[PDB]
RNA sequence: GCUUACGACCAUAUCACGUUGAAUGCACGCCAUCCCGUCCGAUCUGGCAAGUUAAGCAACGUUGAGUCCAGUUAGUACUUGGAUCGGAGACGGCCUGGGAAUCCUGGAUGUUGUAAGCU
RNA sequence: GUGAAAUCGCUGGAGUGGAACCGGAGACAGUUGAUUACGCCGACGGCGUUGGCUGCUCGUUCUAGCCCGACAGUGUUGCGUCUUGCUGGCGGUAGUGGGUUCGUGGCGGCUAGCGUACGUCGGUGUGAAAGUCGACGACGUUUCCGACCCGUCUUGAAACACGGAUUGCGGAGUGCUUGUCUACUGCGAGUCAAAGGGUGUUAAAACCUUGCGGCGAAAUGAAAGUAAAGGUCAGUCUCGAAUUGGCCGACGUGGGAUCUGUGUGUGCAGCGCACCACGGCCCUGUGCGUGU
RNA sequence: ACCAUCUAGUAGCUGGUUCCUUCCGAAGUUUCCCUCAGGAUAGCUGGAUCUCAGGCAGUUAUAUUCGGUAAAGCUAAUGAUUAGAGGAACCUAUUCUCAAACUUUCAAUGGAUAUGAAGUUGCAGUUUCUUUAGUGAACUGUCAACGUGAAUGCGAGGUCCAAGUGGGCCAUUUUUGGUAAGCAGAACUGGCGCUGUGGGAUGAACCAAACGUGGAGUUAAGGUGCCUAACUUCUCGCUCAUGAGACCCCAUAAAAGGUGUUGGUUGAUAUUGACAGCAAUCAACUAGCCCUGAAAAUGGAUGGCGCUUAAGCGAGAGACCUAUACUCCGCCGUUGCGACAAGGUCGUAACGAGUAGGAAGGUCGUGGCGGUUGCGUUGAAGGCUGAGCGU
RNA sequence: UCUUAAGGUAGCCAAAUGCCUCGUCAUUUAAUUGUUGACGCGCAUGAAUGGAUUAACGAGAUUCCUACUGUCCCUAACUACUUUCUAGCGAAACCACAGCCAAGGGAACGGGCUUGGCAAAAAUAGCGGGGAAAGAAGACCCUGUUGAGCUUGACUCUAGUUU
RNA sequence: UCAGAGAGGACGGAAACCUCUCGUAGAGCAAAAGGGCAAAAGCUUGCUUGAUCUUGACUUUCAGUACGAGUACAGACCGCGAAAGCGUGGCCUAUCGAUCCUUUUAAUCCUGAUUGUUUCAGGUAAGAGGUGUCAGAAAAGUUACCACAGGGAUAACUGGCUUGUGGCAGCCAAGCGUCCAUAGCGACGUUGCUUUUUGAUCCUUCGAUGUCGGCUCUUCCUAUCAUUGCGAAGCAGAAUUCGCCAAGCGUUGGAUUGUUCACCCACUAAUAGGGAACGUGAGCUGGGUUUAGACCGUCGUGAGACAGGUUAGUUUUACCCUACUG
């Protein structure tokens, strides 16, 4: 016998993706021996997130894709993601964007095509920079979800700001006892 | 079971110190307290204002608020397996100041001072650790004037 | 608790003393004889009875010298007396016992497990005040003195002989008398 | 049929079992709870302090 | 070596009896129109300077009580952990480490800061 | 049609002392395999590994005894401060010399399991068949060890707790509506489109088709209602709960995978994703509170 | 009443709840409830993973602290309580014995905090707060310098979804009620429940030690006359019992006694010859074994047989026996890491208990559908049963 | 003397009503917790919630005398039909597996477990010690936020009736 | 400056009031207990309403929910003080209440949706009316005519632990015994034994272990009544007592009572005590207890209750295994 823990031997991990998608598991073959024999954390992660679930994976703003590349010295360098790149009505100026993602919208593909950019995937970016050098690597919002609304201390602890899970929304929807101080108390 | 009332089973943790009752020196409201320094918790019965729960007394802990006559500590408590770091505003008179971080201070203030002269004065690095004392050393033990006594056990005597 | 283990105890000389403080520079040194298996057994009941004796304990203490003695002369018979104190199921005693041996060690293992034998008494109940090698005519056992006696004479009446490397059976006759 | 029977036998060992959880590093940051006078005038303070 | 005002630690500073007290000072002290307060100028308040160290106060004295410190009590009482340890049990000792307190004995009897002054 | 299990009769073999069944390990009966080199098995050597038992020989630590000298004593022979013995420490140690302790010591002897730096060799197998050899030996028999009846409630079941005589077949977390999280798929500030219409004859399918509808894109208040752009720099001033103009435009700071530059696995600097912490502003409700 | 239907009426209650392997693995506790056979709630548990690559720890050291229990005290306060002494009560100084709801004093175990980069020094700005006052407090700055400041061990942190549990019981120590209880109620820790294994003849909890499947070696507790693997092994004592004794929990024994025997303590007498009768003795104690005290009902229990310079009691010595424990060797699988152009193979180190429960794998099995691959009156399904394969 | 609406009157009684109680006395017997007759401060008798009597009647409860007897001392014998054996016919209950004991420990009363005592086919007729034997999801007790019959000064209603 | 003590003073005393000394709190502080307090937190007295308006933070219980209570601030307006300062009720630890509804106060407020005015009604904010089972249903009994789902989580009978109580046996001797503690007893104390008493517990059994007594029949234990063999007496003998080895063998017939017990009559060697599921109901009986019928007393408004009394009230099955008998 002998004094030891295995509540914590085994840890969860995807060692390829869920996914059936022929092509994603094949970036997933590419980019896992890229990792392997580069030895690059760049090619690393780029595997981590092909291997990831789409919940990890929010879609990313051409606005955000847009602002990395105006920084100062970021002109030329090649952003990467694996959230889909979305189109921004709010934007209304379009830089000069050279972009490696896997889903690219219609909208934002047309203006960044238009604006002089350039779309390629991740099989091109690793022809392209098989090491990822010069490179800026981008995600969209991954707490920017209304499930994340519901998530944190319970709705009726204090100082909780948790959105409650309500049949509507109105006067009679959960707003009398426990949330004002006319009705017992507020918390 | 016991009854909850806020001062039960504090008979003798909130009473004064025997002959020390009375009045409480001026020293007490003359201290400087900040925020960040630590202090040390320790009921004072003659003041029932801004007394802390019994359960802070005897626990150190962090000013993070100074107001006219009292002071906000967090002290950490043990509620099952999470230790939680409480809040409580206490009157200067339940308080005085701790004394282990002021050690500690004096001792790094020790340390830089004897490294800047060393560096100064060109001298190596001196070691600015803590050891745990180490065995005794090699030595000779001399009998001169001090000639070893022979000791035996002692037998037993009737001591009515 | 403590045991007298070990056929034949070994004796030790144990020297010690107070580790000096800054109020006592200068602390008595303090030896003991004690009889014990090992040199750690030793140490341990050295700093046991310096510790009933004078206050001062093994924390405090610490251990000049630990050194083996051994009989000068094995090849003479003597007499010897033990002062011991000892704990019965009741009280406490103080026993003088007396032993025929070429060693002191020898005599004080005899004196354990005479203990044992006739009292029932454990190495952790008994205390050793003293041993010493005592006359012919300062005796005061008489199982001792029966053998203080140039003209001492005696057969072996009844000798039982245990077979040792044989079967088990045999038509041998077993003879116990041997003139 | 008694019923009441309270004990605290093995909460300690449950409460171990996870290991006993230290508060964390940036509870002396916030400045909640702080006097009302003192944190405006921080503010003030703050608002009004050149870059360069 | 001192006095006063304001203090810090709050008897090593308290309490009892007694001796001494230079100079400043403190104090007692004289008066009660006025301010002020009382049954009462006793207290409090106001105007003073004849007189006194008598008291307070300070220093000192006591095989003084108290207080404080140290030794002894004592490696004792108690106690962590160990034993297919002894004992019918109550309990007891051993191993491994911590480790007191009375009685009794001896010593000490305020230290000190700011400001002003005396010698 | 097929024709199972429980149950039962016959023939042959074998066991059979107050249960019987069962697991582990052999044996027997039985079943089955078998192309000089090679297969299936054994023996003796070698080597690797883990050992088990048992001796010598060097030294090391602490120590003598024998031997010599004086003194003190006496369990004392032979014939009295005698002698011979013997003992005790004390002082010597030349020579001789054993105990005790172990060594990052040296040299051997016997022998085990497992594997094959590998050798020396025997059994058997190359048409059947018989024999021989090898392996099993399973609900057959016999031995040695172990062995209480399952399911269930229970702190506790072999229980003098309940269900269970035996066998076959049937037999129990499902459908749907509504939520939530998670995984995958398509599109993405959109997405899905309903009823319906048009078409379709392998026509209940598939295909086409939506100013409008659901959810999302804006919150907040009971409601009337209102409804989310500031940062920095420089001005005028009635120096205030004012005003003006440019530049930038989704805020600041700290930590931040990665990326970039530069030194020497590591260091420094720069731009910083997601996220976290601490703040700042903006919308709405409300209290206080002014005016322009 | 009977018949049909509402009606498969509801049940916090009883019973059942059907394939295999792999990994992880509990609770009988808190709070609220007309709540006490039940729920919700937190705790304990599983899975999915994600963000990163040094700050943590059921352990110590240093420094600083908290406490009023054990001990101690009442010739110190409060409350009891005996006796006298010096000046019937009274005063003084004493004295005997005590306190869960007394205490001057006060441990051991125990609790907490701190032990550097989120730090230390400066410089140079902000404030409407604070001050008579740059006087402070706090903050700000791509400010300048300094560079990891006890031991040991070790990767750390975050979020979401959800099960079972919410009758417990036992033991060392402490402890309340009770005369006690295999009784009732608590504190710390460890166990059984959920757990097998060696030993205690037998046993949920005791001693040893925790578990893949095998082998060799060595052991733990326990043992070695036969049951029964291991000595009638070696040394010294004690014990005779007209049923002696014989090994933690443990399976009852006391007060009081013995001129049985064995050792010790003390006090005397005795060779100027001690006790008995016309050369040691006497007396009182003490503690080992043995004996009396010691009576229950089917015949019976050191486990049995038996054992008497033991095969009993006590102190010891060599050797030997024996675990699912330890070391090494092979194989299986899990975990972590890694190599290889692969939903795969391989290498490598450690690991492998499991009830309730949760996940994963299943070229485990069954019946359909859309497709695909084939077999069949030269014999399919079904049924009975030898050679093999797979944990 | 307190006190009530009235304070149990006539009667009757250890009663089918008296706890103490096997009340005390007498009667019955050798012996009586029994019977009967008396006594009555009656736990808690009592007058149409009827009191006290009462001839006749009673498959009503009780005590005694006589006659009679196998109820008994103390059992025995006989008869019919069973059982028994045979021919024919032929079920059921029950059944985890099975059936020798002592002690131990264990869920505290074992057929199984441990240590001992032991242990030899196959059967017929009896037997009622055990199988904590079989019959039945304890009709006793408790729990359930399960019922039902009945009652009322329980809650909420209602036919009917009066105004 | 208190409680109290000492010493003085007409009536005045142990106790009225006045005076001086001492007085570490030995008093008082609304209440229970415990803390705290001496130019005060106590007593006397002046003035006052901070027991007011407002929002957040925190402590306590704790799920880190709510209420209640409290703490430290911040803004307003005030009270006392010369001022520093203190004050959000009581020196501190208890003294209390959700939703819905009603009611009141507040805005020169919002809504009544065909346009407006005024009533009326409804809203936003803060209080009160109460849930004491106090996180908060609206609530009387009986069942012996009873029923259902369960419970050995839970009682009544046996068994198990305990032995207070019951029974039995010891140790020291103060006394009894004409004298004499021990012939035989033995107080005050004290040590044990047993489970034939009754209790305590709730471990087993509630999909049932047939629950009193008697009859019948075995066997076992003794703490020995008788008999055999003995020892000691307050043993000169019918007789009687104590004790030892001793359960081999006996320990009866009856009246009353259901009775176990109890009591009496008689004989007898003796009329000993107990166990075996308080032995023994597929062995009997059914007198009692213990269903349903019925009567009385007391209790209850009533249904009904009563270890109070009384009467009547179904006792099933072996053919199986073992044991035993042949
Ligand atoms: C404040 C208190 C309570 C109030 C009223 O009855 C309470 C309600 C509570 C509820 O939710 N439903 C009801 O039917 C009653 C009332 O009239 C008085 C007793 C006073």
């Amino acid at each position: 016998g002998i004094d030891i823990n295995h509540k914590h031997d085994r840890v969860a991990r995807r060692t390829a993706p869920k996914s059936e998608n022929p092509y994603l598991r094949l970036l997933s073959k590419l980019y896992a021996f890229l990792a392997r024999r580069t030895g690059e954390k760049f090619n690393a992660i780029v595997l981590k997130r092909l291997r990831m679930s789409r919940r990890n994976r929010q879609p990313l703003s051409l606005a955000k894709l847009a602002r990395a590349v105006q920084k100062a010295g970021n002109e030329n360098k090649t952003v990467v993601t694996l959230s889909t790149v979305t189109d921004d009505a709010r934007l209304y100026t379009v830089p000069k964007i050279s972009v490696a993602a896997l889903h690219v919208t219609e909208g934002a593909r047309a203006r960044i095509l238009a604006a002089g950019g350039e779309i390629i995937t991740l099989d091109q970016l690793a022809l392209k920079s098989p090491k990822g050098e010069n490179t800026v690597f981008l995600q969209g919002p991954r707490s920017a979800r209304e499930a994340e609304k519901h998530f944190g201390p319970a709705p009726g602890v204090p100082h909780s700001h948790t959105k409650p899970y309500v049949r509507s929304k109105g006067r009679k929807f959960e707003r009398a006892r426990g949330r004002r101080a006319s009705r017992a108390y507020k918390n | 079971t016991n009854s909850k009332g806020l001062r039960r089973g504090t008979r003798y943790m909130f009473a004064r110190d025997f002959r020390k009752h009375g009045v409480e020196h001026l020293s007490t409201y003359y201290t400087q307290y900040k925020r960040g320094d630590l202090v040390d918790i320790k009921t004072n019965g003659a003041f029932q204002k801004g007394m802390p729960f019994k359960a802070y007394h005897g626990r150190t802990g962090r000013i993070f608020n100074v107001t006219r006559g009292a002071v906000g500590i967090i002290v950490n408590k043990r509620v099952r397996g999470n230790i939680l770091p409480k809040r409580i505003n206490i009157r200067i008179e339940h308080i005085k100041p701790s004394k282990c971080r002021t050690d500690f201070l004096n001792r790094v203030k020790s340390n830089d001072e004897k490294r800047k002269a060393a560096k100064s004065a060109g001298q190596p690095v001196p070691a600015l650790k803590r050891l745990p004392v180490a065995p005794r050393g090699a030595h000779t033990v001399t009998t001169q004037n001090n000639e070893p006594e022979l000791l035996a056990p002692l037998r037993f005597e009737i001591v009515a | 608790p403590t045991k007298a283990l070990g056929e034949t105890l070994n004796e030790y000389v144990v020297v010690g003393r107070k580790i000096p403080t800054e109020k006592e520079p200068v602390t008595p040194i303090w030896k003991m004889q004690i009889f014990a298996t090992n040199h750690v057994i030793a140490k341990s009941r050295f700093w046991y009875f310096v510790s009933m004796l004078r206050r001062v304990k093994k924390a405090n203490g610490e251990i000049l010298s630990i050194k083996q003695v051994f009989e000068k002369n094995p090849g003479t018979v003597k007499n010897y007396g033990v002062w011991l104190k000892y704990d019965s199921r009741t009280g406490h005693h103080n026993m003088y016992r007396e032993y025929r041996d070429t060693t002191v060690a020898g005599a004080v293992t005899q004196c354990y497990r005479d203990m044992g034998a006739r009292h029932r008494a454990q190495a952790d109940r008994i205390h050793i005040l003293k041993v010493q090698t005592v006359k012919a005519e300062d005796t005061k056992r008489a199982g001792i003195k029966m053998f203080h006696d140039a003209k001492i004479r005696f057969p072996l009446p009844h000798r039982v002989t245990k077979r040792k490397n044989l079967s088990v059976f045999t038509t041998a006759r077993q003879n116990t008398h041997f003139a | 049929a008694k019923s009441k029977n309270h004990t605290n036998h093995n909460q300690n060992k449950k409460a171990h079992r996870n290991g006993i959880t230290k508060p964390k590093k940036h509870i002396f940051l916030s400045m909640k709870g702080v006097d009302a006078k003192f944190i405006k005038n921080l503010r003030f303070s703050r608002k009004n302090n050149k870059r360069q």
